[PDB]
């Protein structure tokens, strides 16, 4: 089992510090560089820096050099990245990645990064943990000539991500569209989950959305 | 000619006679590499990474003339 | 600074077609150009390294080529599992630099959206805010224009859109647009409309309700 | 690979070793009958130094 | 006046040694390598080695390393090449040549050899100064419209020999051949002239041969 | 070692024509290939350096080019002073190596030689040696075979040839071949012949005399 296993999601306030870990398993730890690459929501990839697991000698991107530290623990084959003076712009999925194998023979032909960790979401926000408010999404008039109808749930004002949404405790999956969350000017997230159902089944069949926001320990079932 | 990143992840650890060293290259830490690196060229033409923190390597440099 | 420029930003192709993705480096990077694939919610995955070299476990349909500062990733015949975002990354020098990515999306027939409007809920209205949701269901292509009209007055800067990933079963997109107004502002108007412009629609489609119904 | 001598002349004005970012010592071989010294400065300029000069021998001996 | 001036022609016995000089003038002596290139009669160019005028550290062709020494004198801007254990095969014109300018900043883009000395002929031979013997070249029978006559200038040392016909009056149809080195270690040449057959008996034909090393001056009517 | 191969050995061209000289290196020499001109009795003279770079004082008609181990000197239009020997020389590594040279000679019409034989002189015969001279006068091209026959016995190793430089006025060559034989050996035979093979001669030409006659 060749793996790079990262630490869990983090939620930090501006000015705070975060330390993310990357544990290497199933290979010669010292033969591969360990890079840190971040991905801000909906964006591309950005190199933070790297570290030689043998020496512990770290190389940084000039952009973060003033507030980033990379260390390693050869005993536990673990690499760490500490990012300080956190700002909203640091909100990203942070990945560790390996590049190698290399030896004591220098080269000008490099490998790419062939193995990546699962990533760690770091959220930088002034906002405090908040459970969502769930509101129904139903047409104005339940009167419809059309064969298909739509219903949904609006999951508003939560912090941080994520929120899980199912319909009829998982029984209803077909025609379901749970939209990605949007960050509001208020600093809180919001999403909708909709389902397209036959018009005849309204009144007879029940439609309940199950919303779970684990960070605030919020569980909500809303019939629409 | 220009160093764009670290060339040495690992170093050759088995001490050997300096007579096999035809070229010695000491690269100080800079904007592209955070540590001092040592690269040696052998009689066969092979380049090898040596640890600047090892005493035997320090001695080959100090006594190279 | 090394800048890697990928083109085009999006490639819309049918399964079985050839995908050619380009990467242009601002300066020479020798042949230390590598290609990555990234799917939603997953880490990038190495495909091709050192311009053209083969990676263990990667299908043969993937090949890379390079002429100076110009690099190409070719997927000989697109398979369903190949529709993802692709990044080129150089490591000839540090800092490592990645291109902006090229999304490879499924090209399918035009499908008009099914449009639905949802008024705010009384429970929400009690809190001092009103959210009006418009839903565009199962459409292709992705490009759609949603106009919110509050008593024939075009709205701007007070709505947020959200789009799903291309559906695995029918290759369509779905979109939600939410208009946020204070209870005060919301109660001052009657007709709430959502006008939709899409290639699949011969003329725009408007969905509306009147506050109070 | 060294195919001929790199250094015809050497920089003779001593300077502090702190300005040397790269020190390269090339032993005499089939292509060059003499030991050669090439240092790379902060600006990236390569300089030839005389291995027979005591100040150069000292910069090598204390380079670490 | 940018120049490379070499010492005069040398005549050496087998096993002996020769030292050729090359004086540099009109340029920065220390900025250019000085190469030694030899050219055996009728052959191509062969690099012997070079020397840096600063260090006085010489690089040799593996072929001559055992027998050749290169030195310099910065005071007189002069470079020397000493070649030992001389054999007949070392008979060549030895050239010095400059390559540069270069400084204390190394490069991998080189200049060619832009200035060459006039060359020094080194002759390796057992022979000692000897005047030539001049013999006529006439047909067996003094009986075609054109006829040829000449002079055979045999067994001399060292080179050269000058040949004219009718004290310089006759130049048309004259072919004075380059000297040939005989197995005997002595030089030999011929000078011929084609003339009309009718002019024989009436017009006179005399070769004037000069060999200044042995002060030989000969006029031969043929 | 580096071997530089020049082709062809001789270029025969008329003034005003384009001369193309080739140099092939056994291994890569980067672009450190230089071109030299050498005239009889003179030192070589640099024309082009670093494959294609211009030398001060050298006419514009001279240009150099190079693709890998393949190098070319071009003389756009041959001037009378351009007829000389040309050498390529590498200095990418030591030892410096020079090509075998290409002679650029004046092309003219075929001219058969005028062959003449000269018996040894009585004055020479008195000294104990005999020299028999054969002369090939004003021929073109340079290639000529001279065969000494002493009583129909083909001679070898006992003769020396000498050729003039191409004549400035008629562009021909002249050659002298001398047979050296001791008085003892010379007096032991009758027919002394000189057989000449040349392009200008439809069949070989023999010139002979009988000793004593």
């Amino acid at each position: 089992q060749v793996q790079l296993v990262q630490s869990g999601a983090e939620v930090k306030k501006p000015g705070a510090s975060v330390k993310v870990s990357c544990k290497a398993s199933g290979y010669e730890f010292t033969s591969y560089w360990i890079h840190w690459v971040r991905q801000a929501p909906g964006q591309g990839l950005e190199w933070m820096g790297n570290i030689s697991p043998n020496s512990g000698s770290a190389n940084y991107n000039e952009k973060f050099k003033s507030r980033v530290t990379m260390t390693r623990d050869t005993s536990t084959s673990t690499v760490y990245m500490e990012l300080s003076s956190l700002r909203s712009e640091d909100t990203a999925v942070y990945y560790c990645a390996r590049e190698g194998p290399y030896s004591y023979y220098p080269s000008r032909e490099y490998y790419g990064s062939d193995l990546w960790g699962q990533g760690t979401l770091v959220t930088v926000s002034s906002a405090s943990t908040k459970g969502p408010s769930v509101f129904p999404l139903a047409p104005c008039s339940r009167s419809t000539s059309e064969s298909t109808a739509a219903l949904g749930c609006l999951v508003k004002d939560y912090f941080p991500e994520p929120v899980t949404v199912s319909w009829n405790s998982g029984a209803l999956t077909s025609g379901v569209h749970t939209f990605p969350a949007v960050l509001q000017s208020s600093g809180l997230y919001s999403l909708s989950s909709v389902v397209t159902v036959p018009s005849s089944s309204l009144g007879t069949k029940t439609y309940t959305c199950n919303v779970d926001h684990k960070p605030s320990n919020t569980k909500v079932d809303k019939r629409v | 000619a220009k160093e764009l990143r670290c060339q040495c992840i690992k170093t050759y650890s088995k001490p050997f006679h300096p007579k096999f060293i035809k070229e010695l290259r000491v690269i100080e830490s800079g904007p592209h590499c955070a540590n001092t690196e040592i690269i040696v060229k052998l009689s066969d033409g092979r380049e090898l990474c040596l640890d600047p923190k090892e005493n035997w390597v320090q001695r080959v440099v100090e006594k190279f003339l | 600074e090394i800048v890697l420029t990928q083109s085009p930003a999006t490639l819309s192709l049918s399964p079985g077609e050839r995908a050619t993705l380009s990467c242009r480096a601002s300066q020479s990077i020798s042949n230390n150009l590598h290609w990555y694939q990234q799917k939603p919610g997953q880490a990038p995955r190495l495909l091709i390294y050192y311009t053209s070299r083969s990676v263990s476990g990667i299908p043969a349909r993937f090949s890379g080529s390079g002429s100076g500062t110009d690099f190409t990733l070719t997927i000989s015949s697109l398979e369903p599992e190949d529709f993802a975002v692709y990044y080129c990354g150089q490591n000839n020098e540090w800092p490592e630099v990645f291109g902006g990515g090229t999304k490879v999306e499924i090209k399918r027939t035009v499908a008009a959206p099914s449009v639905f409007i949802f008024p705010p809920s009384d429970e929400q209205l009690k809190s001092g805010t009103a959210s009006v949701v418009c839903l565009l269901n199962n459409f292709y292509p992705r490009e759609a224009k949603v106009q919110w009209k509050v008593d024939n007055a075009l709205q701007s800067g007070n709505s947020q859109e959200s789009v799903t990933e291309q559906d695995s079963k029918d290759s369509t997109y779905s979109l939600s647009s939410t208009l946020t107004l204070s209870k005060a502002d919301y109660e001052k108007h009657k007709v709430y409309a959502c006008e939709v412009t899409h290639q699949g629609l011969s003329s725009p489609v408007t969905k509306s309700f009147n506050r109070g119904e």
